[PDB]
RNA sequence: AUCUGCGCAUGGCUCAUUACAUCAGACGUAAUCUGCCGCAAAAAUCUUGCGGUCCGCAAAAUUGGAUAACUUGGCGAAACGCCAAGCUAAUACAUGAACCAACCGGGUGUCUCCAGAGACGCCCAGCGAAUGAAUGACAAAACCAAUGCCUGCAGUAACACCCAGCAGUGUUGACUCAAUUCAUUCCGUGCGAAAGCCGGCCCGGCGUCUUUUGACGAACAACUGCCCUAUCAGCUGGUGAUGGCCGUGUAGUGGACUGCCAUGGCGUUGACGGGAGCGGGGGAUUAGGGUUCGAUUCCGGAGAGGGAGCCUGAGAAAUAGCUACCACUUCUACGGAGGGCAGCAGGCGCGCAAAUUGCCCAAU
């Protein structure tokens, strides 16, 4: 049973400093997997700058001032992962957890109406007792009267307040995903052909808004709307479009000098 | 009228201290369905393996009695598919495979005959001679060196 | 302890393994239950998980089912006939799986005569009797022990595992395979 | 008298069951008669030495508990009583106490323990009494089964 | 202060062991256990009160016994040693909830009907578990019996009313699985609405059984890979070596193990035995090819003086846990009682060879 982490076996996309102690908190089990978190923690005190240690982190925690999805956690290492609704009330900003392109976790600012429901993807299908077949999803929740056309790789939309699955998306051809692991991690794109190889794993081919071709494994892909116009949820300021590496050195140059 | 009539012992099959039977179906059954039953006669147990692997005319329609079976068991084919060849087939219902393979020496820019070889379950469906090459799917363990199962059978 | 490891095995080349850990507790086995004829005595062991395994010492009685005909009763076992593994285990009568037993057979025929209506008259109201038993026969061979008084059968559970001898009634070709070892 | 305890020379109890005139080894649970329950961790079978219950002349102590009286006074533990520390504390066994009705209230029948202190205003200790089921309870109560049939 | 609830299985040190082992990349667990945490689930149980001797009328169920701390008396040279008695708690332990309060199903005896249909009565019908059986799909007319609508067959989900669509449709590459139906019965080794606690002015924070799954893990299996040695060429198999059949044992698979049968398996593509010693990430040098080092911060494995064996727990074969022996070892009032720095400071040795018996939780 471990409980520590070292800040070096942390994951990179927290980005704690390798010089600032030897342990990074580790997250609890819970919704969302230990590599593919954020901690509440590093959310309030290095991403926000709302604590400047994590003795002033666990003052705004356990006094019940910071909601994921609609529901204070009151625990420095819940795990907060993507598609998470982060609210607070006091300060009144609310935030969603988003890849953006170049990877990382990325806040993306909300109204009141957008940060209402969330997007979720089907991990299991099953039946419980009686025989209500239940949802089983990547933040682990457990839906048990889905809409009776959800398979696994599919998309339901949630509605974290009245907890009622409003809405169904399918995984198809014609559809728009956003990819959450691998090289590709971070971007947005269209689904172009799906190859199967039973037994193995599920290969989707992608096609970018501009037309940059690239794959992942499907397990990987996680459909957020019925196409890049029309998105489910609001996305990071690059939407899914990853720059070259050329290009955006030359404009953080010309940036800096021009504002100067 | 009352009495049924049911079925004679097969002793072809019916050699080894206790009765040979399947667990997953039960064999004397007086209206059994058209579940389980094949075309001749008798109740049996047949399952379809997953990657594209067609059951043999064997194992649907044989009359043998096997557990530690892919086809006619709880054994699940799973995770890696390789192949081999017939090394020696001596031990009862059980083969070793033999893989050649070259080891290529990033010192010398040359490669280097090397080999595996396997026990490898091999079900009454198939009868593979010396040489013959074999497609073998993992199982669980089935005895202190048999992990593997074999699929399918090319001649010669 | 008793441990479950290939440590002590040979290897497939005839080396010997040199042991460079302790026994884990994650590798044990446990001794045997043996489990006999007699009025019931079992001890829960504790397993993984705070599980609890009922090891079966002693036990007479067990739901014994009778599959063509989808029931089981509760019958009590009389003697251990046939065993597998040696003919010393029959001599003790130890209780193991797929061991071969006789039981009661009063229950049986009992539901016999309240289901199908045959005996070894009352409700003239209902004949769902007639219902049933046209289509249905039953094996000669059942009925013969049956009436006889004591039907052999044989174990399906594993008593030192769970605690129980429940069993299947011998029928077809499995009851007369071992009609022939013993007579 | 009834022996029921005793110990050595040595301060080693004399456990009652083992049949012996000497010290034996035994491999003691906790809670049991040589080894307490405070001492260890909650698996620990500790071993000591105790003593044998046949009683012997290399005996210390034996404690001993009156179960019929004889003649002679002379003795100061039959001649006086001391009072019970505390009254009870739960709200059923505080009414049996006094024998009262199933209406009556339990507050007004719990003991007062004064404590004195010299130029203190001095002051009385009354227990906080359990299970005494308020309306407030009551209703609490009956909101489960309200809300898990709901 | 003590009961109670979690934790002490992590961290930290060290690198002695160790070559079909460990370990790396990559897979498997459909062969399995899994506390804390996340989202869920939940209709079993003839209990209380009052009166009468088993019944009646009632209903916010106002349940029961014991221990600590403490007091008293203490034993003992002591001991992170102990005894006896007297008190008293619970979210400890034990007991236990009718009706409100459903649907659905099986087996079965009287009663109104017709030439089989209904009403009533009784036994049984909860989650989990065992065994057995059934599902867990599929890929032109003629005549007789029962039965369907028509006034002979147009057209048709299924079903004798209560509900005229209240599942004819689980998932996987694949299941003997998920789940459902009925047959039998679980005897403590499961299932309270904690018989729980706060707060606001009915409602809101918690806290807990069971059940179930994601998550953090555990355990096993092995695809490819690995220093030198032939002055090491055969290794294994009675007492398991390779396989097969029933079992057993396990958390589970399995020669892991009992019985029985077969005669196998490994090797000049270097087995077997011997020597060196944790394995990677990585370091040093390098045009290219390389040659070396890796006790050491991160990951994994192993150990706690050697060697066992256990308890408890979700997880240990735990060592600032227990039991024993061996080798050393400290206190004794000789009766006895203890030790385990490869934790951090230090100490003595050993060596060519490595620091402060320091301050602090301010940060991680
Ligand atoms: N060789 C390991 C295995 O031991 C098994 O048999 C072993 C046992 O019969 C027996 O082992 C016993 C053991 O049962 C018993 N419970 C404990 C005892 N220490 C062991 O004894 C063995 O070990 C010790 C120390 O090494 C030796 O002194 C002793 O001579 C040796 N026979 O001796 C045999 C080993 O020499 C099987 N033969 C086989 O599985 C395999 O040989
Ligand atoms: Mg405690
Ligand atoms: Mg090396
Ligand atoms: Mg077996
Ligand atoms: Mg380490
Ligand atoms: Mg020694
Ligand atoms: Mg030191």
């Amino acid at each position: 049973a471990k409980k520590h982490l070292k800040r070096l076996y942390a994951p990179k996309d927290w980005m704690l400093s390798k010089l600032t102690g030897v342990f990074a908190p580790r997250p609890r089990p819970g919704p969302h997997k230990l590599r593919e978190c954020l901690p509440l923690l590093v959310i309030i005190r290095n991403r926000l700058k709302y604590a400047l240690n994590a003795r002033e982190g666990e003052m705004i925690l356990r006094q019940g001032l910071v909601h994921v999805d609609n529901h204070p956690r009151r625990d420095g290492k819940y795990p907060a992962g993507f598609m998470d609704v982060v609210e607070i009330p006091k300060t009144g900003d609310r935030f969603r957890l988003m890849y953006d392109v170049k990877g990382r976790f990325a806040l993306v600012s909300l109204s009141e109406a957008e940060a209402q429901i969330k997007l979720m993807k089907v991990v299991n299908l099953y039946t419980a007792t009686g025989r209500v077949p239940v949802a089983v999803t990547h933040d682990g929740h457990r839906i048990r009267y889905p809409d009776p056309h959800t398979s696994i790789g599919d998309t339901i939309v949630y509605n974290v307040k009245e907890k009622k699955c409003v809405d169904l998306i399918k995984n198809r051809q014609g559809k728009a995903v956003i990819v959450t692991g691998g090289a590709n991690r971070g971007r947005i794109g269209e689904i172009v052909k799906v190859e199967c190889h039973p037994g193995a794993f599920n290969i989707a081919h992608l096609k970018d808004a501009s037309g940059a071709e690239f794959a992942t494994r499907a397990a990987n892909i996680f459909v957020i709307g019925k196409d890049l116009n029309h998105l489910q949820v609001t996305v990071p300021k690059q939407q899914g479009l990853r720059m070259n590496v050329i290009q955006e050195r030359e404009e953080r140059l010309i940036a800096a000098e021009a504002r100067k | 009228p009352q009495y049924y009539h049911a079925h004679q012992v097969d002793a072809t099959i019916q050699h080894q201290k206790a009765y040979q039977r399947q667990t997953a179906v039960n064999e004397n059954m007086h209206r059994s369905s058209r579940k389980h039953v094949n075309k001749s006669g008798h109740i049996r147990y047949a399952k379809k393996i997953g990657l594209g692997f067609k059951t043999p005319a064997k194992a649907l329609n044989g009359k043998y009695i096997d557990r530690k079976c892919p086809f006619t068991s709880n054994v699940v084919i799973r995770g890696r598919i390789l192949r081999g060849i017939v090394h020696s087939t001596k031990m009862h219902r059980t083969i070793v495979i033999r893989r050649n393979y070259l080891h290529f020496i990033k010192k010398y820019q040359r490669y280097q005959k090397r080999h595996k070889s396997l026990a490898v379950h091999c079900s009454p469906a198939f009868d593979p001679k010396q040489g013959d090459e074999v497609v073998v799917g993992q199982c669980r363990p089935l005895s202190k060196t048999i992990r593997y199962n074999v699929l399918e059978v090319v001649s010669k | 302890g008793i441990v479950r490891s290939r440590l002590h095995k040979r290897k497939i080349t005839g080396g010997k393994t040199k042991i460079h850990r302790k026994r884990m507790k994650a590798e044990l086995g446990r001794l045997p239950a043996n489990t006999r004829l007699g009025a019931r005595r079992v001890s829960p062991v504790r397993a993984r998980g705070g599980n609890f395994k009922i090891r079966a010492l002693r036990l007479d009685t067990g739901n014994f089912a009778w599959a063509s005909e989808a029931i089981a009763h509760r019958v009590r076992l009389l003697d251990v006939v046939y065993n597998a593994t040696s003919n010393e285990l029959v001599r003790t009568k130890t209780l193991v799986k797929n061991c071969i037993v006789a039981v009661d057979a009063a229950p049986f025929k009992r539901w016999y005569a309240k289901h199908y209506g045959i005996d070894l008259a009352s409700p003239k109201l209902q004949r769902e009797w007639i219902r049933r038993r046209r289509n249905h026969r039953v094996e000669k061979a059942i009925a013969d022990q049956l009436r006889e008084g004591r039907v052999l059968a044989r174990i399906t559970s594993r008593p030192g595992q769970s605690g129980r001898a429940d069993g299947i009634l011998l029928e077809g070709a499995e009851l007369q395979f071992y009609l022939k070892r013993l007579e | 008298f009834r022996l029921r305890g005793g110990s050595d020379k040595d301060g080693f109890p004399m456990v009652p069951g083992v049949l012996a005139s000497s010290r034996v080894s035994l491999l003691v649970k906790r809670g049991a008669i040589g080894f307490n329950t405070f001492r260890g961790y909650q698996g620990e079978r500790r071993r000591k030495n105790v003593r044998g219950c046949v009683l012997a002349s290399d005996i210390a102590l034996v404690n001993v508990t009156i179960s019929k009286v004889g003649d002679q006074p002379i003795e100061g533990v039959t001649d006086t009583t001391a009072p019970r520390r505390l009254g009870p504390k739960r709200a059923s066994k505080i009414r049996k106490l006094f024998n009262l009705s199933r209406t009556e209230d339990v507050r007004k029948y719990v003991v007062r323990r004064r404590v004195v202190k010299s130029g203190k205003k001095d002051r009385l200790k009354a227990p906080k009494i359990q299970r005494l089921i308020t309306p407030r309870v009551k209703a609490r109560r009956a909101k489960k089964a309200k809300d898990a049939i709901a």
